[PDB]
């Protein structure tokens, strides 16, 4: 950086706001998203933010109210997935690498 | 809210004139009251919340706290779900 | 709107599972020419 000679700005801010950030929005995320309007928040636990937001987009409501285990355990494997995904496959593995 | 467009030197200059909410409290709601003698009659509000308020339940919205007495023209009949807030006291109409 | 083989009954638009249609679940319209007649079994 200095054979020949230029600077590196460091960025605006420090990881750790950006730690800050990303803790408050998932924070949030539970929360925000129940009825229109930001004035009010609605902090429910995650398992009834997602039955209604999986009630909403075309599901019964029986159908989630007697099968919480299977969709449960559907959904963990669905992110763990994700964990050994980490290669040359994913397309924002490659955009990030670029 | 609401919008205003007028023109620029060089381009188009906008108003936005929006809700900016402050004094935020806290309080305790409920997600659907339900009778417990009849357990298929329950209710859910519509573009707010049931609340449990002082001067029984009541109603507010969803950008002030105004509270107030619910009724049929701010909830809507929805199937029995057994994380409802049952009710066998005081029933509204 | 379901037929079922198990007479209509309710489904909704992401899953399969048929249950028997409320007044929770539809509204009332006014009539149009395609949609289908039943004098048997009346719907709640
Ligand atoms: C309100 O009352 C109803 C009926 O008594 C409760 O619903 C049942 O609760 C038992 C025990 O929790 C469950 O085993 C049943 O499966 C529930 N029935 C249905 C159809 O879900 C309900 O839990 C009560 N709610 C509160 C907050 O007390
Ligand atoms: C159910 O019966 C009604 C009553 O005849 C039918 O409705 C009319 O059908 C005639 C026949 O073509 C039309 O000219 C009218 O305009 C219809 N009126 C209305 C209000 O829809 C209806 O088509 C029948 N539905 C069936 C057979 O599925």
């Amino acid at each position: 950086q200095y054979v020949a000679g230029y600077k590196v700005l460091p960025p605006l801010m420090d990881v750790n706001m950006e730690a800050a950030y990303t803790s408050s929005l998932l924070g949030s995320i539970a929360g925000v998203g129940w009825t229109a309007g930001l004035s009010s928040f609605a902090a429910i636990p995650f398992a009834q933010s997602i039955f209604y937001r999986l009630n909403g987009v075309g599901i019964t409501q029986q159908v989630l109210s007697e099968n919480q285990k299977l969709i449960a355990n559907k959904f963990n494997q669905a992110l763990g997935a994700m964990q050994t995904g980490f290669t040359t496959t994913n397309e924002a593995f490659q955009k990030v690498q670029d | 809210i609401v919008s205003f467009v007028v023109n620029a030197p060089n381009g188009l200059y906008f108003m936005h004139v929006g809700y900016y909410p402050s004094n935020h409290i806290e309080v305790v709601s409920a997600y659907g009251l339900c009778d417990a003698a009849n357990p298929t009659n329950c209710i859910a509000p519509v573009n707010g919340y049931f609340i449990k308020t002082n001067n029984e339940w009541s109603y507010t919205g969803s950008s002030f706290y105004a509270p107030e007495p619910i009724t049929s023209l701010n909830t809507k009949y929805v199937a029995p779900q057994v994380t409802y807030q049952n009710i066998s006291t005081n029933l509204p109409p």
